[PDB]
């Protein structure tokens, strides 16, 4: 029977809503290149 | 790589190519959804 008794109150009714979003988005590209050349052409003046 | 000599007459030539392709994908995704 708990501990007390109601003297007086209110009747009714409650309602409550939590909501809650969260988003995240990561995009991420990271791109190199090296191109190298090296070349020669050597011959006295017959070569 | 390329390489010649030239010059009675001679003629030389060297070449090389070399390519190395990768290719690597990985796609992971996860749905967890309650409702009570």
């Amino acid at each position: 029977y708990g501990t007390h008794y109601l003297q007086s109150g209110s009747l009714g009714g409650e309602y409550r809503v939590l909501f809650y979003v969260d988003s995240e988005k990561l995009k991420q590209n990271d791109f190199n290149s090296v191109e190298e050349k090296k070349c020669k052409s050597s011959g006295w003046h017959k070569f | 790589m390329a390489s010649k000599s030239g010059f009675i007459s001679s003629q030389s030539d060297r070449g090389k190519h070399y390519i190395r392709r990768t290719k690597r994908f990985s796609h992971t995704k996860s749905v967890f959804l309650h409702a009570r």
